[PDB]
């Protein structure tokens, strides 16, 4: 019922103010609190802050004590978070929770999460090779930061038992994923803000 | 019963304990309008309707 | 809507007179120990007028 | 009360046992305040009891848990598919509301067989300088795996294990790989580039051993 509906992932640079809303929809604003929690890559969960809409104050971790600036919009229903000084290590999901008006409390409603990306270099778009084999082939993409890159393998027709790994952060800097598919071997990789939809072919 | 054939029944002339049903923690919602969500053992009425 | 007034809703005894009371505390209600936490017999002292 | 740590971590059950989650306490919580969360793949975490006694509204029956002062434990009874995801602890019964690591529970599959699978590098990567070599292992159930790369005389790892990670499949199979990067005149001058993997339950065979 509680619909903590938040914003879209923002590719930040080290070093900015990060404004991510919530939508805090269903029942009223002020008879209940809103807490962010960060979740770092296979690092569990980390309570920031807490903020009192009735209230107007704030309870901030030791880590966070001065750096972090947690808002809420009385009008409108959205809180807000402000973090200045983004170090690297600042790449995690941040979600938006609506804790109680209470000195302890539990985390009952969650948002979608926001991918905040803050360690960014450029965005150099990816370049596909085909490395043939000695049908098992697949087409390798690498150096792409933004990583919203699908490998639509024929545009879905050799889709049919395609193995999507997960991008790795390579160690240049920049995400790189694989896609091999057995079995028209025309690997379209699709590449949506850089406007990138090259097609490479693999023969075994 | 249904929405639409709610079956009211009038409760009467009783020694009638709220305690059990406020200090349960079974019950989803217990927003008592009007009347204090307490105190409510030293209001004797007339008659009570369900 | 002007949520910038509040007043106590809640409380354990009454006030005296020319006392003022600033504290945020859960008002224990009911028989269940609130401990801090909200919810259920557990409510805010605080209120917003609207 | 700052510190939980999940003692299974890792858990292959059969789906429809039961299972024993726990999370040990660390400075005597004071009165039983801790909650339970399930965070599934990419989404975002489910409240399933507060208190370590009491479920929430709309919390199947199988979820339970008992533990009075330093010990919390999660009795979930025959674990359908879809409680196969990773679950949290929360205590809040200090100041610095804290979490835990998370313990993943994956399905019980039977054990698999690997296919190395050698990719030679690609003709532009020959003329240009990241030369990559893939090795792919797929069809794997025992996610435990180190896989050895044979760039040179020796077991020389270099940055072939870079670690694309992998996921559950419907069919409960794993599919990890490995990906070279090098000069383009590096890889013909070298030893052959073999690539085996000490698998749980087999051996670390030679497959595709491609020579320059």
């Amino acid at each position: 019922q509680v619909q903590l509906v938040q914003s879209g992932a923002e590719v930040k640079r080290p070093g900015s103010s990060v404004k991510v809303s919530c939508k805090a929809s269903g029942d009223t604003f002020i008879n209940y609190a809103f807490s962010w929690v960060r979740q770092a890559p296979g690092q569990g969960l980390e309570w920031m802050g807490r903020i009192i809409p009735i209230l107007d104050i704030a309870h901030y971790a030791q880590k966070f004590q001065g750096r972090l600036t947690i808002t809420a919009d009385k009008s409108t229903d959205t809180a807000y978070m402000e973090l200045t000084s983004l170090k690297s290590d600042d790449t995690a999901v941040y979600f938006c929770a609506r804790v109680f008006r209470g000195s302890q409390y539990w985390f009952d409603p969650w948002g979608q999460g926001t991918l905040v990306t803050v360690s960014s270099a450029s965005t150099k778009g990816p370049s596909v090779f085909p490395l043939a084999p000695s049908a098992a082939l697949g087409c390798l993409v690498k150096d792409y930061f933004p990583e919203p890159v699908t490998v639509s393998w024929n545009s879905g027709a050799l889709t049919s038992g395609v193995h999507t790994f997960p991008a790795v952060l390579q160690s240049s800097g920049l995400y790189s994923l694989s896609s091999v598919v057995t079995v028209t071997y025309i690997c379209n990789v699709n590449h949506k803000p850089s406007n990138t939809k090259v097609d490479k072919r693999v023969e075994p | 019963a249904s929405v639409y054939a709610w079956n009211r029944k009038r409760i009467s002339n009783c020694v009638a304990d709220y305690s059990v049903l406020y200090n349960s923690a079974s019950f989803s919602t217990f927003k008592c309008y009007g009347v204090s969500p307490t105190k409510l053992n030293d209001l004797c009425f007339t008659n009570v309707y369900a | 809507g002007n949520y910038n007034y509040l007043y106590r809703l809640f409380r354990k005894s009454n006030l005296k007179p020319f006392e003022r009371d600033i504290s945020t505390e859960i008002y224990q209600a009911g028989s269940t120990p609130c401990n801090g936490v909200e919810g259920f017999n557990c409510y805010f002292p605080l209120q917003s007028y609207g | 009360e700052i510190v939980l740590t999940q003692s299974p971590g890792t858990l292959s059950l059969s789906p429809g046992e039961r299972a024993t989650l726990s999370c040990r306490a660390s400075q005597s919580i004071n009165n039983r305040h801790l909650a339970w969360y399930q965070q599934k793949r990419g989404q975002a975490p489910r409240f399933l009891i507060y208190g370590a006694a009491s479920r929430a509204t709309g919390i199947p029956d199988r979820f339970s848990g008992s533990g009075s002062g330093t010990d919390f434990t999660l009795t979930i009874s025959r674990l359908e598919p879809e409680d196969f995801a990773v679950y949290y602890c929360q205590q809040y019964g200090s100041s610095p509301p804290t979490f835990g690591q998370g313990t993943k529970v994956e399905i019980k599959r039977t054990v698999a067989a690997p296919s190395v699978f050698i990719f030679p590098p690609s003709d532009e990567q020959l003329k240009s300088g990241t030369a990559s070599v893939v090795c792919l292992l797929n069809n794997f159930y025992p996610r435990e795996a180190k896989v050895q790369w044979k760039v040179d005389n020796a077991l020389q790892s270099g940055n072939s294990q870079e670690s694309v990670t992998e996921q559950d499949s419907k069919d409960s199979t794993y599919s990890l790989s490995s990906t070279l990067t090098l000069s383009k005149a590096d890889y013909e001058k070298h030893k052959v580039y073999a690539c085996e993997v000490t698998h749980q339950g087999l051996s670390s065979p030679v497959t595709k051993s491609f020579n320059r």
